[PDB]
């Protein structure tokens, strides 16, 4: 009850999807023998299907009037409700790494600054060197903050520029 | 609810505040002939119609001529003519 | 072979093994967990 | 030199006089955290009081639970206590989280102060006269005076152990509250519980032996 | 597309917009339950129009056959 | 210099000593320009002014027994006969509206055409409590005091009605009748999650 | 005497050059009273693949 | 001609914030637009290009022609 | 310097031995600066004389019969006909509340205006008995250990009456009928386990 979504769990077209795609898988599964192949085959398919939709029932997932579990941007409604596994953890979860990456390859890069051919050793990696900035980039929105504080994250105005500024 | 009351009071009390309160102001901000210079100095008759043509003098002592009379008495007249406007759906939101 | 592993140190080989890695981590995260449309464990 | 890893290659930034001084140094940064002074300093701070907080916290856990196991209280475990003691209470928990959070940002925001001018709630005039006991002493994190009644800190005999045992009582309690949430949420049950059962059967009941912490074992 | 092509359109990201759905639930839309300032019955937003426009504009987006703020997802 | 607003934080350079009520406070600066912190120095004591008199308005208007401040103009809406101590007054909205911006109209011009003057002696000041003396600079830190207590308590008005519907006076009893069980906290407005 | 020295790191003050607000090495300064006498070597080549450029004492300055 | 009245110039160039924010602000704004044509056809363009995309967005949701919004094809 | 505090242990440098009632007791080393120390000095007077009264009270109160000091305040709520020596007064909770704030804040205001001033000879001392000789000293020194020792008399009143319920007379005579049955140690409070 957020904006007309009904939770998956009481939503009848969720059951009617779940029916549905047994339905297609045990139509295929009519062809074959007891235990083929292609049978092993389609009863894991059709067990990871009701596990798959035991599992968005139970994780509190909203449905639309197409049964199809709708997520919840919001900060506020996703934390009001209980939706916040839907987008705002994971939002934090993917801004981890994804800052991970870039605090590695940017440390990477200043580290490779030094040496006399810089550009010989973006060609052809320092890999103990990287490994060592990917093991101790753990620790990275920390260390970007305190990059950050001491003015040493951004350049000064020694980055070029065209002639109109 | 007298009509002629209303906008004669609007209009009265709107050239009172014209003439006796905000004119000292509103001399203060129109002279703009500064930095800000006229707008032509050229003789043609386009250039002409940009020029003040006609300087209206009045032998009011605080220099209030038909423009500023007409300007604030569209004021009050405006106003007036709101305040009958919204007391002729006898009421008002909040 | 100090020039063999500068080979695969090179730029081409790195991300292939690189992203050998990522993608069977993320294979073997969907084998294991499969079907992860939120975070709920 | 009293290393984490006997073996390891210290961070240069972590044998400097500086972080030398520090209690508690024994090398471990293989995140390199500490590698800009400033971040050092802060970073001594905020261990510091998270180590003296999850002491207490932690003593607060389980020596009332040691204690009602031993039938010296009631107390419940420490993840019901809160709606326990909210039930019996005058307040519901927000008015009570408010008071708590403005008088916890008041003392707090006095020890920001300090932390980024030492010595500066000693300025006259602020407090009534007490804010000349609030100039904290040469080390900062330390700051004695009125949290310093049993005067401790004037010897300088037992400064540095002392320093060493707080800082690793600290890091040890800080492990502990980690353990006892991780123990909840893996088997349960309470900490002394958890004790206790590891005691009745080490070989088999352990972190190894719950369905949690090793699904693949 | 792949979620559709696999036979598993559950799961599908389908992000809800609520953000303009709020916004329609302010402008009166009782679709959503929001009840924020125009769906809401209660409000001053909501009592100072019900001489005025409103209950035109209320039976005019409550009307699902108009285009007038039309239903809206992912 | 009355005060740091944060004791160990040394002071803002633009704020002079001789200001009343100078604590520091700046943290935006938004006085660093000189001509921005005269208007806004005197624009302080005028909100403050004018804070008073409408905290001690909602104050006396609820401790009298005449409502609260917020329930006041619903004479003009909800009805009429507008009332003043009891007395009932004969102005509807209109006459007593346009009144008012006549006269604040001409107020504030005669206050605007004087410039910056934020204390003008004399007509204002016909007890002789303020000739720009030791006496003067005490008196100004206490009014600019009381203005920032009361422009506080103004807002504090209108936050606690918003959140709770009751006037001042009743929502202080409110409190002293449960100091824990009604506060901001216990609405269910200003802590969402509480 | 004029200019920067022979390994001097200098920044250059052209805009209208690649290397404006870059830091390189000075390679040379012509005595003689000639228009742009400094010859500045950079590590990074510019758009037409060309590491030096003459500027004048005007576009240049220390470190 | 009549004495009253904004000059463009004054409100142009009395809009500088202080801080320095703009800078110089909008000061020497007046001579830049009136002396091109091309920024007043950017401006002009801009405006009336939104406001064909505000007749398009509102003469569908708000169709103020008769028997308009069963004309689907129009 | 009267006493010691701490047999063997050397006084603290800043607490000088002319100030009435030093035993050399810092050890937080509240008093080190000069400044903090005389508005320590000051607020240790004030806080004695008017614990000296409020113990004076406590007992006049219960042990002529109208009560203890806790139920006193007790007439606000739970009714009302405020009691002196029995003679009840024509004063609700409001207005006498309104007139000590009127009348502390006069006073207080004075007191305060006065700078550092703790020993008020004249108007106080109207019998003559300190005009600071050694009479006056001693009597100093009596003043102040006199007003700590109320002090902690005001604070076992209030510590003893949220442990036992009782009034300070009522748990003299518990403890002297079962000195060893009633006392801080036998009820359920002071000692956690027992
Ligand atoms: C940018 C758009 C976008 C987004 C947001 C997603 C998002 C998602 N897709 Mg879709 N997808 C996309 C584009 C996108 N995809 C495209 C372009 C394609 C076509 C190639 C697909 C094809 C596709 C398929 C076929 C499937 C998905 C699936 C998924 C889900 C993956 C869940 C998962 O793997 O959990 C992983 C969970 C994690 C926690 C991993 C995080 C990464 C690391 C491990 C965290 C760090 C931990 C720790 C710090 C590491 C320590 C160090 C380590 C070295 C030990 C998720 C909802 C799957 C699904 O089930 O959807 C419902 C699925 O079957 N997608
Ligand atoms: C602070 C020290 C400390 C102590 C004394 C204990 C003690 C115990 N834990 Mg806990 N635990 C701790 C920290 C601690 N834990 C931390 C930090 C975590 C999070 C990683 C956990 C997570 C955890 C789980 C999930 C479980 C236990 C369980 C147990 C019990 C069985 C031991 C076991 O399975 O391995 C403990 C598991 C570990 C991963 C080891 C963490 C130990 C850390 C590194 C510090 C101690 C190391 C230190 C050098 C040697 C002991 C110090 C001691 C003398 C003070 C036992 C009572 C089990 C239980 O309840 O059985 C009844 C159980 O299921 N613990
Ligand atoms: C991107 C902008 C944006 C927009 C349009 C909204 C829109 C809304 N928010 Mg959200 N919100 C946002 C960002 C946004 N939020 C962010 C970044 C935060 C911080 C985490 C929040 C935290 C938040 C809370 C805590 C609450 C809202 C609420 C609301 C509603 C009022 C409305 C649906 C309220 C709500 O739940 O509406 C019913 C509410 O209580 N918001
Ligand atoms: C949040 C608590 C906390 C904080 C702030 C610190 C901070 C510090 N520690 Mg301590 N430490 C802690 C907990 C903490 N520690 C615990 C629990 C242990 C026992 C496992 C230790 C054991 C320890 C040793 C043995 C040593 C330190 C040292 C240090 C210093 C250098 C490391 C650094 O800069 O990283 C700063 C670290 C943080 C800001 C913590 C970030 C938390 C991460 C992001 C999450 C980790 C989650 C975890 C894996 C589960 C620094 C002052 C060294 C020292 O004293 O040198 C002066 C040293 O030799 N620490
Ligand atoms: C970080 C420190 C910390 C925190 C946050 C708490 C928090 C709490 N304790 Mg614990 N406790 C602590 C340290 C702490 N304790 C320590 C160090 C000890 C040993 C001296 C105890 C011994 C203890 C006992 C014996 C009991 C509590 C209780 C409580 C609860 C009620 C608080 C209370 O008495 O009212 C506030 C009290 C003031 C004096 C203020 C609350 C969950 C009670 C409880 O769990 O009730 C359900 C309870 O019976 N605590
Ligand atoms: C609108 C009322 C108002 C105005 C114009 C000012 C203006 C000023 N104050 Mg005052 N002040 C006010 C209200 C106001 N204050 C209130 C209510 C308090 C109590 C909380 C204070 C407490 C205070 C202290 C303690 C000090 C000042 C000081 C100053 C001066 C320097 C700071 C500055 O330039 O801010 C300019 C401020 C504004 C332009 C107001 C903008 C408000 C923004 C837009 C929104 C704020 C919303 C709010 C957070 C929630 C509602 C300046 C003359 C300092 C000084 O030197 O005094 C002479 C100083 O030390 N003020
Ligand atoms: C503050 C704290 C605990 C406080 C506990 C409190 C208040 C408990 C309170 C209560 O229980 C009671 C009392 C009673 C209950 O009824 C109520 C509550 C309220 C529940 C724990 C901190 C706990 C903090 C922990 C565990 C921090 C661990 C950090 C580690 C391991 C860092 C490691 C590294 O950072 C370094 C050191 C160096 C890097 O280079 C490498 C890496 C590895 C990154
Ligand atoms: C709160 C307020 C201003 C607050 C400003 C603050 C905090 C500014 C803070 C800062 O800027 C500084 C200082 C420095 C910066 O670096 C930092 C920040 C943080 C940005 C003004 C209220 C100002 C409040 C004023 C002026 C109130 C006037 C009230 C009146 C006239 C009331 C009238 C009535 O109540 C009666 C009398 C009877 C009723 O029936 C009718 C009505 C009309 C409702
Ligand atoms: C206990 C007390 C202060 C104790 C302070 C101590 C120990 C300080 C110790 C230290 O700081 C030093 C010295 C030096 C530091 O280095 C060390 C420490 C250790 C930190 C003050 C009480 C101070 C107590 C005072 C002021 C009491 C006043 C009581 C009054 C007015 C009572 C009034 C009533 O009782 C009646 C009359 C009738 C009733 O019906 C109504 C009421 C109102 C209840
Ligand atoms: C002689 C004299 C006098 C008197 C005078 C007078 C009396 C004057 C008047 C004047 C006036 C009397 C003026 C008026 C003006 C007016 C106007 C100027 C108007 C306008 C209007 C308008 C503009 C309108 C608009 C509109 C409309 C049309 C409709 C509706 C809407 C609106 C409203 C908007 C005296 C005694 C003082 C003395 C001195 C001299
Ligand atoms: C290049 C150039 C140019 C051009 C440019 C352009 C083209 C731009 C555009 C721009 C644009 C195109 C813009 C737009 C904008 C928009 C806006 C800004 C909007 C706003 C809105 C608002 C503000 C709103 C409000 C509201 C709402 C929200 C709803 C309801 C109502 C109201 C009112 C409340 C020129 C010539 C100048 C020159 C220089 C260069
Ligand atoms: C809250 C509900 C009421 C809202 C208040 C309405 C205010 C509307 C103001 C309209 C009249 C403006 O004029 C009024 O303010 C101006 C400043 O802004 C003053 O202008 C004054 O300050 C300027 C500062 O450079 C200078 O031009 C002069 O010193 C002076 O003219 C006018 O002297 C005054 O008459």
């Amino acid at each position: 009850d957020i904006a007309g979504l009904t939770p998956c769990s009481e939503s009848k077209a969720y059951a009617k999807l779940e029916k549905k795609e047994l339905k297609t898988l045990e139509k295929r599964l009519k062809q074959y023998e007891a235990d083929s192949a292609p049978a092993v085959a389609l009863k894991a398919t059709m067990e990871r299907t009701k596990a798959r939709f035991a599992n968005y029932a139970k994780a509190g997932l909203l449905c639309g009037n197409d049964g199809l579990p709708h997520l919840i941007a919001d900060p506020g409604l996703a934390l009001k409700y209980g939706h916040a596994g839907e987008v705002f953890i994971p939002t934090f979860g993917f801004l981890y790494v994804a800052g991970y990456i870039g605090y590695v390859g940017r440390q990477y890069l200043i580290a490779v600054k030094g040496e006399a051919k810089p550009t010989d050793k973006e060609i052809i990696i320092d890999v103990p060197l990287a490994t060592k900035l990917a093991w101790q980039g753990a620790g990275w929105p920390l260390a970007a903050v305190q990059e950050l504080q001491r003015g040493t994250l951004l350049e000064k105005e020694e980055n070029i520029t065209v002639s109109p500024r | 609810l007298d009509p002629q009351i209303v906008i004669s009071g609007s209009t009265a009390a709107f050239l009172a505040i014209g003439r006796f309160v905000f004119l000292g102001y509103q001399r203060r901000e129109a002279n703009f002939d500064s930095t800000v210079g006229p707008k032509t100095t050229g003789a043609t008759y386009f250039d002409d119609l940009q020029k003040n043509s006609t300087i209206f003098a009045t032998n009011d002592p605080a220099g209030f001529n038909i423009i500023d009379v007409a300007g604030w008495g569209a004021l009050g007249h405006a106003v007036g003519f709101a305040v009958l406007a919204i007391n002729s759906l006898q009421g008002a939101n909040l | 072979m100090k020039d063999f592993t500068t080979y695969l140190s090179t730029a081409p080989v790195i991300a292939t093994i690189w992203f050998t890695f990522t993608a069977g981590l993320l294979i073997e995260i969907n084998r294991y967990f499969p079907d992860p449309l939120v975070f709920s464990f | 030199r009293q290393s984490w890893l006997p073996g390891s290659q210290i961070p240069a930034h972590l044998d400097t006089p500086a972080a030398q001084a520090l209690a508690g140094n024994f090398g471990f940064d293989p995140l390199g955290l500490g590698k800009d002074p400033v971040a050092l300093r802060w970073y001594q701070q905020a261990e510091l009081i998270h180590c003296r907080t999850a002491m207490a916290g932690v003593a607060g856990i389980l020596i009332p639970g040691l204690l009602t196991k031993a039938g010296a209280l009631n107390v419940p475990e420490w993840y019901d206590a809160g709606k326990v003691a909210i039930e019996n209470s005058f307040a519901p928990w927000g008015s009570l989280l408010a008071v708590q959070l403005f008088l916890c940002g008041f003392v707090e925001a006095k020890r920001w102060q300090d932390i980024r001018k030492p010595g500066s709630q000693g300025e006259p005039g602020s407090f009534l006269g007490f804010e000349a006991s609030l100039k904290g002493t040469s080390e900062l994190g330390y700051p004695g005076g009125p949290f310093d009644p049993l005067g401790l800190s004037k010897e300088a005999d037992k400064w540095a152990d002392w320093k060493l045992k707080e800082v690793k009582n600290g890091r040890l309690a800080m492990l502990a509250f980690l353990g006892f949430v991780a123990q909840k949420y893996a088997t349960g049950a309470g900490p002394v519980d958890n004790l206790a059962a590891h005691l009745k059967d080490p070989w088999h009941v352990n972190y190894a032996t719950n369905g949690v912490s090793l699904p693949f074992l | 597309d792949v979620m559709q092509a696999f036979g598993t359109p559950e799961k599908q990201i389908l992000i809800e917009p609520v953000f303009a759905q709020w916004i329609q639930a302010a402008h009166g839309k009782a679709l959503y339950g929001f009840d924020f300032l125009l769906s809401s019955k209660t409000s001053a937003a909501f009592a100072n129009g019900q001489s005025l426009w409103l209950p035109g504009w209320l039976d005019a987006i409550n009307n699902n056959q108009n285009s007038l703020f039309l239903t809206i997802g992912p | 210099k009355a005060g740091n607003w944060l004791p160990g934080s040394d002071a803002p350079a633009w704020l002079p000593d001789d200001l009343p009520g100078n604590y520091g406070f700046d943290p935006l600066s938004l006085g660093k320009e000189p001509a921005s912190l005269k208007r806004f120095t005197e624009s302080e004591v005028i909100h403050g002014r004018w804070a008073m008199l409408g905290v001690a308005g909602s104050l006396a208007v609820e401790l009298l027994g005449y409502g609260n401040w917020y329930d006041a103009p619903l004479w003009a809406v909800n009805g009429g006969k507008a009332t003043w101590f009891g007395i009932e007054v004969p102005f509807d909205l209109n006459a007593l509206l346009a009144f008012e911006f006549v006269a604040m109209a001409a107020a504030e011009g005669q206050r605007g055409d004087a410039g910056g003057v934020v204390y003008p002696g004399g007509a204002f000041d016909p007890l002789g409590f303020a000739k720009d003396s030791s006496k003067s600079g005490e008196l100004k830190l206490k009014e600019i005091k009381n203005g920032r207590l009361a422009m506080v308590a103004f807002l504090g008005f209108v936050a606690q009605h918003a959140a709770t519907g009751k006037g001042p006076i009743a929502a202080l009893g409110e409190h002293l009748a449960n100091p824990w069980g009604a506060n901001f906290a216990t609405n269910g407005i200003s802590v969402p999650f509480f | 005497e004029v200019g920067p020295k022979r390994g001097s790191l200098v920044k250059i003050l052209r805009p209208e050059s690649y290397w404006f607000n870059q830091v390189g090495k000075v390679v040379s300064v012509d005595q003689s009273g000639v228009r742009y006498p400094v010859v500045v070597r950079f590590e990074n080549q510019n758009y037409a693949g060309v590491t030096t450029n003459n500027y004048a004492l005007d576009e240049v300055v220390a470190a | 001609n009549f004495g009253i009245g904004h000059r463009m110039q004054a409100i142009l160039e009395a809009h500088t914030p202080p801080s320095g924010s703009l800078g110089a602000g909008h000061k020497g704004l007046f001579d830049t637009v009136n002396n091109s044509l091309h920024f007043q056809l950017g401006l002009a363009l801009a405006s009336v290009g939104t406001i064909t995309s505000l007749v398009a967005q509102h003469m569908y949701s708000l169709p103020p022609y008769a028997f308009q919004a069963i004309d689907f094809t129009t």
